[PDB]
């Protein structure tokens, strides 16, 4: 696999439309972001 | 949108939150799409399975 | 095996299954029980 | 479900290293999730 990371942004801000920003503190919301990314890894 | 009323073209990626996402592109479409588990699921039953039994 | 409860993705993806709930790799579950899987996933 | 349950769950999942923080967050989406 050898996605952009447009895609993957994208592909996050639609988990953040789904979800819901208010839905998680910002520090739950770094830690599965940090997980998101290292995802595709 | 971002279910587009496409067909699915693959299911790429998945990352499991509070609910599990899929990462799938649609037919002729070119982008990928977050798309919850439970609504794919009901829409393309197999196509999922198999993404995850193979 | 009566139901499946619910899934979730770690490594593979996990079926709780009852027949106490047990957590099992769809895939083996699958196998033995095809019939109640793609029934759970629609 | 009974929350004990759940937790044998999540521990049955997880034995088949992360961080504390990493832990509890993932467990509570997991538990959100039922």
């Amino acid at each position: 696999a050898k996605i952009r990371m447009s895609q993957k942004l994208a592909c996050w801000q639609q988990i953040l439309t789904t979800l819901g920003t208010s839905s998680m503190s910002e520090q739950e919301w770094n830690t599965f972001f940090r997980g998101f990314l290292e995802s595709w890894q | 949108g971002l279910d587009r009323g496409l067909e699915l073209d693959k299911v790429l990626h998945c990352y499991q939150m509070k609910e599990l996402f899929l990462f799938v592109t649609w037919k002729g479409c070119s982008s990928i799409d977050a798309v919850p588990m439970k609504y794919i699921r009901e829409a393309y039953p197999l196509q999922v399975i198999e993404f995850f039994q193979s």
